[PDB]
């Protein structure tokens, strides 16, 4: 569920890299390349998003080091 | 005719009927009048009065486009008649229904 | 004062040159003649021009003064009669091809005519050039009055169709009908409809809507040309099908379908080109080819593909 | 993949680079077969294939054969598409004058040959002719003959004399200059000469010249001999239904131009006499000029129709053209409208969507999920499943929206509110259903309202949907702080129903053990909703952080307000009920609420009020009966003696004192105080005559009257009204402004007889014709406005800017017109605040003024506050985040890529409606009074010169410095100083409205800015309309964007140059590395208008105002447009700068300066 | 009124006549209804009798040649049904009446709006039903213009001289 954004807005702020930082971390559940870290509840990847920004679990700062991280293990 | 009582109403002249052409007298007069309004007593036209703005009909207005027709038929008419014949026409061919 | 009337400006410079005296032009034609004869008696004095001459009659049977004194006197005669062009040009004023194009071509016309003229008939200059000119104007119209242009020939079909249907009209008194045009004329009737069904002027895609405010003609006009994109959509998928239900085909009967009919790949082959790549019989291939069919005809092999009909 | 775009002239070269063929013949179709002709308009190996991959003869129809050209008709095999791009070209026999730049005013053909227009058009037409370096003998190489003076000199110059005619001369003339030794022998004359109008002949000229020089561009290519042709796709002629075509404009232009080029080619080959080919040379080149803008030639040429062909140019300018009817705005796939209802049980953040409407809106998602959840094998059978909306579609349907924001849109989008996004809920229905709250917003009704739904189909897009566009993000307006979403008239009534106390009401006086006791009781019946009762009530503060600490008290309140307890959340004071609760009290607690609490809260307090409110309403059974519009029995009394006072005064006029003007004005001032005394009479009557007693003789309270509560909640009318209604419709103005002596007496419980309706009908058809045509230039000033600021966007976080500006409460006649609160709250502070003793620091240099620290200048009375504004930002290319400050929308500061200009000039225009407007107008057209003010250009002594007809030259002498400025006065002009006395800078000698430009020169850029603020606000509050000056200031800084070099020194520029105000700041930046300056810079002020028109980029520029004039001006000098701006990259479809693009552009930039 | 006003025709120094008699208006091929239903202008045939004269040469006295007398058609005109309606194409049209400047003298100055200190610059406009317009007016120098179709200025005694007025005789009037 969801209606307001703003614990979102509190945790990475500018009100315009939230929208970028979620629409990157949807576009990863959309595609089969990642998974929700966040129970699901009947909601849309661009809902769980947000709801793992708000906890705290997703950032810009750790999407992309995930992002490092699966192109050095990728080596193997 | 509408046209002739109006103009001899706004010079106060008494003749209701007339011609439908200007002349020397309704030029001067029309240039009279408006010299006695820049300095005499006289009042500015109200175009928006309701003497002023006449009312035009379907009867009229159709009367008036036949008659656009019939001016664009007579051309054509003239520039036939304009070498005569005495056994080859008839009032049927000089005239064309088309433009009508 | 000033103008940019191009008609006007027109007017102006061709009004200036005096109309003309009678026996001025037959004074003008001998000008032109003797400016020919000049060039007449230059190409005779010159030996291997004769000698050339005679080569020729053989092929068959088997200076500057004289210029300008034609080039003057061609000027002076089409100058002298620009006004004949415009009294019998105004007539075509208002059929789709403007007033000045109109005095142009009418003014080749003229200046054909002076080409063409004989004074030793006779004649007035009048009578002769009024031919050419009004040739020149009528076919200029009929050549390039029209957005479609139709041909001379057709045109002078649809102007007697035209003159006929007027004349009817006051003959009968409310319109001929096409069937009643075959009497009239002598047509096979179906020439009549193909001659009135011929497209009338096309309509500017700028025109007004009944609103007239910002709705034109343009706006109701789509791309008939245009793939709709279910139809794209639907193209990938049974190329996707198509290649999932090739893929379970035995290798020579899916690459003898893959080649037969043109699947991604270049023009589909033949059954002897087939055999020339297989190195076997053209019936060899035909009989391939109608069993490999039979089995993706088969149901639960081509469900989805019939969902594709 | 391209980072600016580049304008030009167009050589002969590059014209037949971009052909692939010369268009030969004007055929186009074959009226038969109708495929296009050999070498037409339309032509297959010109111009493409009419069919995908298909030879146009029929020897190749596949795809195999791709790349190979005909043989039979040598066609290319293609896509079609190609007949988009393929151009052609036209091989012009006379060379043809480009009419945008003979006929510009100014015109560049003759500018650059410093030959008049008129001469130039006459030698284009045929009437004169013009010397050709025709020898440095007897005629000069700019010398003009006629047909007299050429023969003359004919006989008497056979050689060294070169004049011709039309435009071949005019391109021989362009083609002999060299620019170099032009512009040198016109800089030597500008700098040996001393004349201003010459002198600016002599800089245009110049400027001409230089930019001309500099670009790749060549003068004779203004002069075409070569013509391009548009692709047949762009001029389709194509077939209408019954065997008719429509055809463009375009082909019957280039018909034209087709067939009078053949026509001359043909004359010269006849060599016919010079007259006709002049003729013929005439008519193509009105042909050229008819196909380019069918203006600028006196007669624009129609069609078969008798309307004038659509041109070339025509195509591109105006409300029309291609900029703003399809670079600017769109038709839209994905989008429906319908009719809008109300369905009060939403939810702010959702809306109705009917259940057909949803379906045909998200087909593709549905196709999706039916094949992905195995429903359809194909899409075609997924097709067919949506066609019979099968039970199933539904499912997928709910399941596809269940977080899929739509933007739903009203028509007239004023502001930004105008668009909004709502989670839909689907309903078995045809009208979409729209929250209560959120039709202020729209301004919308439900009286035939339509609403418009579009659906956002990428990832980001929903999320921006979700997180900038949600209804319930949107709950403060963006021009003002104040709540947007406050209930109207229903929500209104009843809580100021339910809120209000009676004197004698069932069950009063009991005590009560909470709210829930005091809802049983009320909805048991056995106590009123309003009777005064005591309540245990427990407040929560929230005094420190965080923390809510719970205060239990016995309050003396009603039921009805202990009811309404229930809905407040926790941290708010019990105060807030125990009120009448109208319209502005619900507004200001909602606000509280936000500023206390946050969104979340609000956002649930503000669902809650609405639906209490109309519950209430309806539990109340408000009602209108003709009994509840009460007359004052004393409204016959004030009438009768109002009459008698008339009679009288007419005797007194009839008596020879007083003149029927004077008579006409005291009749007037009469009936003016008898209206007015009917109105007191009929509020005093209808507001608290209601009388009843409370267990004694009697008490008084306030009416129960239905109107009355209307009036007094502000659900919906006003006293004005009310008086319409009971009391005397006042006097009536007739259109003119002449107030009709005779007043209406009757009001509208009482008929109005036929007179009096007449007299009403004149002032309300004059209302409707007024509110017309008044729209029209509010939406006109929008655009400009909108089109000034488009290219502002909050850039950077801290400028470090020191400067800024002083407010203080505007006081006008001794009253406070708007305090000091509403004017710094929400503005950082530029330089630290003291208290006016100086004791100590009272707030920090640079802290955002929140309602705190406002509320502690508030308790300290400090009169004066210096605040940044955006007028006086260090930033280049846009401004930092604390010169602006607050991002009313929100609370927070201003976040850093915001579009501040849109959001100022929507903020300004769209209550342009409620105004006057004209006045607002002028002041950002910065247009100069009729008769302005006669400031003092410098400070000194002033005296007194000749003071002949030429008028009173004024000297006013500087204690030390120069004193060569004297200015000529008119006598007319009433001096305000004497004639021996000394003046300031910037004073006033005459007296008149002080035009801008004056305020800025002598004043400075904060004189300015604070004139503009003040007349604008004064204008909008005189008509209650409430808007920050952070827009007013965004407006004015856009207007001063502009600067002139008064001297340039050791900077890369001129004098006259008009430079753009920034480039000149980063050059007066990068040379104190140097120690050469020398650069100095008067600030210009250009209107809206001028300043938007004269900007960096070509493409803004020539989108909105005047085409032709920018786009010449950008060919002729060669601009090059990088996009940097919100329109230009709105028109070749790319991310904005602004908001969530902001970054990406951003990163763009890391990438280009590598 | 039409025909009377215009249909009478004489050939440009041929005198030859064409002129009318009388018309008449033919029964509609169809009803309202069917109009309606098939798609056609509910209109009446007009035929007008014409008489076309030919004058013997050389006769100013009225000596004709010979007359022929004819009867032909011009033309259908729609007819107006019973309420006021027309079908034109198979649909209901209504012509509205137009309320139009009548034709005569106006005298309508502006009402200072032109110059500087609000002057009241009057000017006269004579309207005709057919032709063209002829409007005098006033500068601030306080002269007279005349100006013919709304198009440049021109001095107002330009009219008088060009009606055979001399100066001593156009004081005199004015
Ligand atoms: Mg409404
Ligand atoms: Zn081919
Ligand atoms: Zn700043």
């Amino acid at each position: 569920a969801r209606v307001t954004v703003q614990d979102a807005v509190e945790k990475i702020g500018n009100r315009f890299d939230l929208v970028l930082v979620a629409a990157r971390r949807a576009r990863q559940m959309q595609v089969g390349g990642k998974d929700p870290l966040v129970p699901e509840e009947n909601d849309k990847t661009t809902v769980i998003a947000l709801r793992e920004i708000e906890e705290g679990l997703i950032n810009n700062q750790i999407l992309d080091v995930r992002e490092r991280q699966e192109q050095q293990e990728q080596e193997a | 005719a509408v046209g002739r009582m109006k103009f001899n109403r706004s010079l106060l002249r008494e003749e209701i009927e007339g011609s439908g052409i200007l002349s020397k007298d309704d030029i001067i007069d029309v240039m009279k009048k408006l010299i006695d309004i820049r300095n005499g007593k006289g009042e500015v036209d109200d175009i928006d009065h309701l003497g002023n703005r006449r009312i035009r009909s379907v009867g009229e207005m159709a009367e008036n486009q036949f008659r656009v027709g019939l001016v664009r038929v007579e051309r054509a008419v003239k520039e036939r008649l304009s070498l005569g014949d005495l056994d080859t026409l008839m009032p049927q061919d000089m005239i064309n229904a088309k433009p009508i | 004062g000033r103008t940019t009337d191009p008609v006007r400006m027109y007017m102006r410079e061709m009004g200036t040159v005096e109309l003309l005296t009678r026996e001025g032009e037959i004074d003008i034609a001998k000008r032109i003649e003797d400016g020919i004869n000049q060039v007449q008696c230059s190409v005779a004095e010159y030996p291997e021009a004769i000698t050339y001459l005679l080569e020729q009659y053989d092929r068959v049977e088997a200076m500057s003064i004289g210029e300008a004194k034609a080039r003057r006197a061609k000027k002076e005669m089409v100058e002298a009669n620009l006004r004949l062009v415009i009294s019998i040009a105004k007539k075509y004023t208002n059929r789709g091809l403007q007033f000045l194009d109109l005095i142009q071509e009418g003014n080749i016309g003229l200046m054909k005519a002076v080409d063409k003229f004989e004074y030793r008939r006779g004649y007035k200059f009048s009578t002769y050039a009024t031919w050419w000119i009004r040739q020149a104007i009528t076919r200029s119209i009929a050549d390039q009055a029209r957005t479609i242009r139709i041909p001379v020939h057709m045109i002078e079909t649809i102007n007697k169709l035209n003159r006929i249907s007027r004349q009817m009209l006051q003959e009968m008194g409310r319109e001929p009908t096409p069937e009643e045009l075959a009497e009239r004329m002598l047509m096979p009737e179906d020439k009549i409809r193909k001659v009135l069904k011929i497209a009338k002027e096309p309509i500017s895609m700028e025109t007004p809507i009944g609103d007239d405010e910002d709705s034109h003609l343009g706006d109701f006009i789509e791309d008939t040309t245009l793939e709709l994109p279910l139809d794209s959509a639907t193209t990938e998928s049974l190329r996707a099908a198509t290649h999932d239900v090739l893929a379970g085909l035995t290798a020579r009967e899916a690459k003898v379908l893959r080649m037969r009919f043109g699947i991604d790949m270049n023009t589909d082959y033949t059954l002897e080109e087939v055999g020339k790549q297989f190195d076997v019989t053209r019936e060899r291939i035909r009989q391939i080819e109608a069993k490999a069919l039979r089995k993706l005809r088969h149901p639960s092999r081509s469900e989805v593909l019939r969902s594709f009909l | 993949e391209f980072d600016a775009i580049k304008i030009a002239l167009a050589s002969p070269d590059m014209i037949r680079s971009w052909s692939f063929g010369e268009v030969k013949k004007p055929e186009t179709i074959n009226y038969r077969t109708f495929k296009p002709e050999r070498d037409g308009l339309f032509c297959a190996r010109i111009f493409g294939p009419v069919k995908d991959y298909e030879c146009l003869c029929g020897k190749y129809k596949r795809l195999k054969h791709r790349g190979v050209i005909c043989e039979k008709c040598g066609v290319e095999v293609t896509q079609t598409k190609v007949r988009r791009e393929r151009m052609g070209h036209i091989e012009l026999a006379s060379p043809t004058a480009h009419i945008w730049f003979l006929k510009s005013l100014p015109s560049r053909i003759g500018l650059l040959l410093d030959m008049p227009l008129r001469d130039i058009e006459r030698v284009l037409y045929f009437e004169s002719y013009v010397v050709i370096e025709g020898g440095m003998t007897n005629l000069e190489r700019q010398q003009i003959l006629t047909e007299e003076q050429y023969l003359d000199a004919l006989e008497e110059f056979g050689d060294e004399f070169d004049a011709k005619m039309g435009a071949e001369a005019i391109q021989a003339l362009l083609k002999s200059m060299d620019l170099e030794q032009e512009c040198e022998q016109l800089r030597e004359e500008l700098n040996e000469t001393n004349s201003e109008t010459k002198r600016k002949k002599l800089t245009k000229r110049i400027k001409l010249l230089e930019a001309f020089v500099q670009s790749g561009n060549k003068p004779e290519w203004m002069i075409l001999t070569v013509l391009p042709v548009l692709p047949p796709d762009l001029r389709p002629l194509v077939p209408l239904d019954g065997g008719r075509f429509a055809t463009s404009d375009l082909n019957d232009l280039y018909r034209r131009v087709i067939n009078r080029n053949n026509r001359l080619k043909r004359l010269l080959d006849l060599a016919a006499p010079d007259i006709i080919v002049r003729n013929e040379k005439r008519m193509l080149q009105e042909a050229v000029d008819a196909l380019l803008d069918n203006g600028r030639r006196g007669r624009a040429i129609t069609g078969s129709n008798k309307r004038p062909l659509k041109s070339l140019a025509d195509m591109i300018k105006g409300k029309q053209g291609r900029f703003r009817q399809n670079l600017l705005g769109k038709r839209v796939d994905y989008s429906g409208r319908s009719v809008i209802t109300v369905g009060p049980y939403l939810r702010l953040h959702q809306c109705g969507l009917p259940k057909k409407m949803a379906l045909e809106l998200f087909k593709p998602f549905i196709y999706g999920k039916l094949e992905l959840r195995g429903l359809a094998t194909t899409i075609k059978a997924a097709k067919k499943m949506v066609e019979r909306e099968e039970a199933v579609v539904w499912d997928i349907l709910d399941e596809v929206i269940r977080e899929h924001p739509v933007l739903l849109n009203r028509a007239p989008t004023l502001h930004r509110l105008g668009i909004q996004a709502f989670e839909p809920v689907l309903i078995e229905g045809k009208a979409i259903q729209l929250h209560p709250l959120v039709c202020a917003a729209y301004n919308a009704d439900f009286d035939g309202d339509q609403m418009a739904v579009h659906v956002p189909l990428t990832l980001e897009a929903q999320l921006e949907a979700r997180a900038l566009m949600m209804s319930t993000n949107n709950i403060l307006s963006p021009a003002n702080g104040e709540p947007i979403i406050v209930p109207s008239q229903d929500v209104v009534l009843g809580l100021y129903y339910m809120t209000r106390d009676c004197v004698n009401a069932k069950g009063e006086g009991m005590v009560l053990t909470g709210p829930k006791e005091a809802e049983r009781l009320y909805r048991s019946g056995l106590a009123s909703l309003h009777a005064r009762v005591k309540v245990r009530i427990t407040e929560y503060e929230k005094d420190a952080n965080g923390e809510l600490v719970a205060k239990t008290s016995l309050k003396d309140t009603t039921v009805g307000r202990a009811i309404l307890w229930m809905i407040v959340p926790k941290g708010l004071p019990y105060s807030i009920v125990n009120q009448a609760l109208g319209k502005k009290a619900i507004s200001k607690m909602l606000n509280t609420c936000y500023r206390i609490l946050g969104l979340k809260p609000t956002v649930i307090f503000a669902d809650q009020i609405m639906y209490t409110g109309f519950a209430y309403a309806a539990r109340s059974g408000a009602s209108v009966g003709i009994d509840d519009m009460v007359i004052p029995e004393k409204k016959h009394e004030i009438i009768s003696e109002a009459e008698a006072e008339v009679a009288e005064i007419q005797e007194q006029f009839q008596s020879g004192l007083v003149t029927a003007g004077e008579r006409y004005n005291k009749v007037i001032d009469i009936w003016a105080a008898a209206n007015d005394r009917v109105s007191k009479a009929m509020m005093d009557n209808l507001q608290t005559e209601t009388v009843i007693n409370r267990d004694g003789q009697e008490e008084k309270q306030v009416s129960f009257n239905s109107i009355y509560m209307m009036a007094d909640s502000g659900a919906r009318g006003s006293a004005a009204q009310i008086r319409q209604l009971a009391g005397m419709r006042g006097l009536m103005a007739k259109p003119d402004g002449s107030i009709i002596e005779t007043p209406i007496t009757a009001n509208f419980r009482e008929g109005l007889n036929v007179l009096q309706y007449f007299i009403s009908t004149h002032g309300a058809r004059k209302g409707l014709a007024d509110t017309a045509l008044k729209t029209a230039n509010s939406g006109y000033l929008t655009r400009r406005l909108v089109d000034v600021a488009q290219d502002l966007v909050v850039t950077e976080d801290d400028c470090g800017t020191h400067e800024g500006i002083m407010m203080t409460p505007v006081i006008e006649g001794g009253d406070v017109k708007e305090p000091l609160r509403d004017r710094v709250l929400g503005r950082v502070t530029a330089e630290d605040v003291l208290k006016p003793g100086t004791a100590d620091i009272l707030v920090p240099r640079n802290t955002l003024l929140h309602e705190q620290w406002c509320d502690l200048l508030e308790e300290n009375s400090v009169d004066a506050v210096k605040v940044r504004s955006v007028v006086s930002c260090d930033t280049d290319f846009g401004v930092c985040a604390h010169c602006y400050g607050r991002d009313l929308a929100r609370g927070h500061i201003i976040n850093k890529g915001e579009a501040i200009g849109v959001i100022a000039a929507q903020s300004i225009g769209e209550p342009g409606t409620q105004l006057g407007l004209p006045r607002v107008a002028d002041l950002f057209e910065a247009r100069r009074p009729k008769e302005p003010a006669i400031l003092a250009e410098i400070s000194g002594i002033v005296s007194f010169g000749k003071e002949t007809k030429g008028k009173r030259r004024l000297v006013i002498t500087p204690v030390d410095g120069s004193d060569p400025y004297e200015e000529m006065i008119p006598k007319w002009r009433q001096l305000n100083v004497f004639e021996g006395e000394r003046v300031e800078r910037g004073d006033v000698i005459s007296d008149g409205p002080e035009a801008p430009h004056d305020i800025l020169r002598l004043r400075g850029v904060h004189a300015v800015t604070r004139y503009i603020v003040n007349e604008v606000q004064d204008v909008y509050r005189l008509q209650g309309v409430k808007i920050n000056d952070k827009h007013i200031e965004v407006i004015v800084r856009q207007m001063l964007r502009k600067a002139t070099i008064v001297n340039a020194g050791s900077s890369d520029f001129l004098e006259g140059e008009q430079v753009e105000y920034s480039r000149v700041k980063i050059a007066n930046r990068e040379l104190e590395a140097n120690g050469k300056v020398g650069a100095t810079y008067s600030r210009d002020l250009l209107g809206i208008t001028k300043a938007s028109l004269a900007t960096e980029s070509f493409i803004s520029a020539a989108s909105f105002q005047e085409t032709t004039r920018v786009l010449t001006e950008a060919a002729v000098a060669g601009k090059r447009d990088e996009l940097r701006g919100l329109k230009e990259n709105v028109i070749v479809g790319r991310l904005i700068p602004a908001g969530t693009g902001y970054a990406y552009h951003q990163d763009r930039m890391r990438r280009r300066a590598a | 009124a039409a025909f009377r006003s215009v249909f009478p025709i004489q050939s440009y120094s041929g005198n030859s006549e064409l002129q009318y008699v009388s018309y008449r208006l033919g029964e509609p091929v169809f009803d309202v209804q069917e109009c309606q239903i098939r798609g056609v202008t509910y209109s009446a045939p007009l035929r007008v009798k014409l008489r076309l004269v030919i004058y013997e040469r050389e006769a100013p006295e009225g000596t004709v040649k010979d007359i022929k007398e004819q009867e032909v058609y011009m033309g259908e005109i729609p007819l107006m049904t019973d309420n006021g309606t027309f079908v034109i194409n198979g649909t209901e049209r209504v012509i509205v009446s137009q309320l139009h400047r009548s034709p005569g003298v106006f005298f309508d100055s502006d009402k200072g709006k032109t110059h500087s200190s609000g002057k009241v610059l009057y000017n006269a406009r004579i309207i005709p039903y057919r032709g063209s317009w002829l409007d005098f007016e006033f500068d601030p120098k306080d002269n007279l213009f005349v100006r013919i179709d709304r198009r440049r200025k021109l001095p107002a005694t330009i009219i008088l001289r060009a009606l055979n007025y001399t100066t001593e005789q156009i004081l005199d009037l004015f």
